[PDB]
């Protein structure tokens, strides 16, 4: 089996940007390479095949290039519409195997979060079971470190969490962030922390189960 | 009873030649004379017998093979010959005793956006013995590296389709084509001129 | 301009089988093979297999060998793909795509050039079940606040959430569902306004869920009660 490591994972850009995207495969595979563009809710596009040739009725801001091993793919002046997920795919040999995936996002200055923290509902509460919900709203970048403290106790294994893509006005990410007890261990402490982690910054937004 | 032959030439269906056609003529009045003026055809070579003297002969059985080329490769429907149809569809003997029938069925055999019904082998390990028929799907390995059932570098489906167009090129056109071959053995014959 | 049209989303119970529809309209395609590629949640793309429809020839990739059949009727330009032995990790979207198989189009080195728009299959032992919305308040002033709907214990997906009818749009984030250990899925709708709008302005979020044709209208208290 032939695998396909892409790099980077994720980068940031400006429209009017040149961006360049790196897959290499573990065995030379000619010129046996393909290139294609996802977007969230919808199926992939073919850009480039053969390595090299743009696929009829592409923008020429596409191109592709390569030899060996190592294959990249160029957008030149990047536009709104090309903020997408781009995967290479070799069709040298079975399985058809494709890299796991570029997601060109668009660059914006740093922003903090501001973060909020809910007690579950007394509602949910008379069901037997409690979420708390840690909102960090409007942030940049992504990247974020987000953990649960309850009377200054660490959590692990309790916690699940999702992020919205970019916003359409400002470019900047949300997290929502739910901590999941029986009623019954909620009941058994005070205070109740979320934690947010961003390079030299923790910012933590506590309540009072007694208190409110 | 007559020789069914029009059953031969006017059948609606005819085969891919990489899986040609096959239909033993039996005990029957063989009239050749009247096949050489039944229809206009583009091709109509015998190899060792003539349109007229055929119908002073005695053979144990007749062979009709049937299948559908392109205009530029009816040469090929030969003895002696090379080429993908030759080499790897359909292979006529040496010594080959028989005739050759061909016409243009561009009115019947073409479809717009193209008929990729009618298909031929592209690549073979060696070339067929005469009147061999290969009818195998297996990937055709070109490499070393094994091909695992599944078309890839070096790993080639054998076959592809001809794709006939009605605004296609003399050459590129599809025909059909009829080969007879005349047999005797070591029992009575039963096709008589 | 052949599309490739696809049947519709499916739920399945683990160890069934589906079996999903891939049709060309806007052309016969019989040119071409037909590849079948799956995107489980969150992650990448994964060749499964294609079918030679012509020749009706079908090959699968190692990983799914024994469970998943391809298959083409001629007649209809249909292809279908059955996966059995289903399991929670084939939760994903099926996509089927046409591309080259023969000599003459080499110079393609089959690449996939026209996909079908995905079919979701979600495969899980659950029953289909309507959400429960609880407010989302703080223990309380700041110059902003927050509040929302905790949209809790539904299968399958999707649900969709508007504010005042549609009304509230501005300062909206609803997040996509995360799946629980139960099996049950789970998400927050958020918005912020000025906290001196929280005197007359009301807030209600309204959580539609087809599947189980339930709606739910919740408004959400200024404060945590």
């Amino acid at each position: 089996d032939i695998q396909m490591t892409q790099s980077p994972s994720s980068l940031s850009a400006s429209v009017g940007d040149r961006v360049t995207i790196t897959c290499r495969a573990s065995q030379s595979i000619s010129s046996y390479l393909s290139w294609y563009q996802q977007k969230p809710g919808k199926a992939p596009k073919l850009l480039i095949y053969a390595a090299s040739s743009l696929q009829s009725g592409v923008p020429s801001r596409f191109s592709g290039s390569g030899s060996g091993t190592d294959f990249t793919l160029t957008i030149t002046s990047l536009q709104p519409e090309d903020f997408a997920t781009y995967y290479c795919q070799q069709s040298y040999s079975t399985p058809r195997t494709f890299g796991q995936g570029t997601k060109v996002e668009i660059k914006r200055t740093v922003a903090a979060p501001s973060v909020f923290i809910f007690p579950p509902s007394d509602e949910q509460l008379k069901s037997g079971t409690a979420s708390v919900v840690c909102l960090l709203n409007n942030f940049y970048p992504r990247e974020a470190k987000v953990q649960w403290k309850v009377d200054n106790a660490l959590q692990s294994g309790n916690s699940q969490e999702s992020v919205t893509e970019q916003d359409s006005k400002d470019s900047t990410y949300s997290l929502s962030s739910t901590l999941t007890l029986s009623k019954a261990d909620y009941e058994k402490h005070k205070v109740y922390a979320c934690e947010v982690t961003q390079g030299t910054t923790s910012v933590t937004k506590s309540f009072n189960r007694g208190e409110c | 009873n007559l020789c069914p032959f029009g059953e031969v030439f006017n059948a609606t269906r005819f085969a891919s030649v990489y899986a040609w056609n096959r239909k033993r003529i039996s005990n029957c009045v063989a009239d050749y004379s009247v096949l050489y003026n039944s229809a206009s055809f583009s091709t109509f070579k015998c190899y060792g017998v003539s349109p007229t003297k055929l119908n002073d002969l005695c053979f144990t059985n007749v062979y009709a093979d049937s299948f559908v080329i392109r205009g530029d490769e009816v040469r090929q429907i030969a003895p002696g010959q090379t080429g993908k149809i030759a080499d790897y569809n359909y292979k006529l003997p040496d010594d080959f005793t028989g005739c050759v029938i061909a016409w243009n069925s561009n009115n019947l055999d073409s479809k717009v956006g193209g008929n990729y019904n009618y298909l031929y082998r592209l690549f073979r390990k060696s070339n067929l013995k005469p009147f061999e028929r290969d009818i195998s799907t297996e990937i055709y390995q070109a490499g070393s590296t094994p091909c695992n059932g599944v078309e890839g570098f070096n790993c080639y489906f054998p076959l592809q389709s001809y794709g006939f167009q009605p605004t296609n090129g003399v050459g590129y056109q599809p025909y059909r084509v009829v080969v007879l071959s005349f047999e005797l053995l070591h029992a009575p014959a039963t096709v008589c001129g | 301009q052949v599309q490739l049209v696809q049947s519709g989303a499916e739920v399945k119970k683990p160890g069934s089988s589906v079996k999903v529809s891939c049709k060309a309209s806007g052309g016969t395609f019989s040119n071409y093979a037909i590849s079948w590629v799956r995107q489980a949640p969150g992650q990448g793309l994964e060749w499964m297999g294609r079918i030679i429809p012509i020749l009706g020839i079908a090959n699968y990739a190692q990983k799914f060998q024994g469970r998943v059949t391809i298959t083409a009727d001629k007649s209809t330009s249909t292809a279908y793909m059955e996966l059995s032995s289903l399991r929670s990790e084939d939760t994903a979207v099926y996509y089927c795509a046409r591309g080259y198989y023969e000599a003459r189009h080499y110079y393609y080195y089959y690449a996939m050039d026209v996909w079908g728009q995905g079919t979701a299959v979600t495969v899980s032992s659950a029953s289909t079940k309507g959400p429960s919305v609880f407010p989302l308040a703080p223990c309380s002033s700041e110059s902003t606040a927050a509040l929302g709907c905790l949209v809790k214990d539904y299968f399958p997906e999707p649900v969709t959430v508007s504010w005042n009818s549609g009304a509230l749009t501005s300062g909206v984030h609803t997040f996509p569902a995360v799946l629980q250990s139960s099996g049950l899925y789970s998400l927050s709708s958020v918005v912020t306004v000025p906290s001196s709008s929280l005197g007359t302005k009301t807030y209600t979020c309204n959580v539609d869920h087809k599947p189980s044709n339930t709606k739910v209208d919740k408004r959400v208290h200024h404060h945590h009660h």
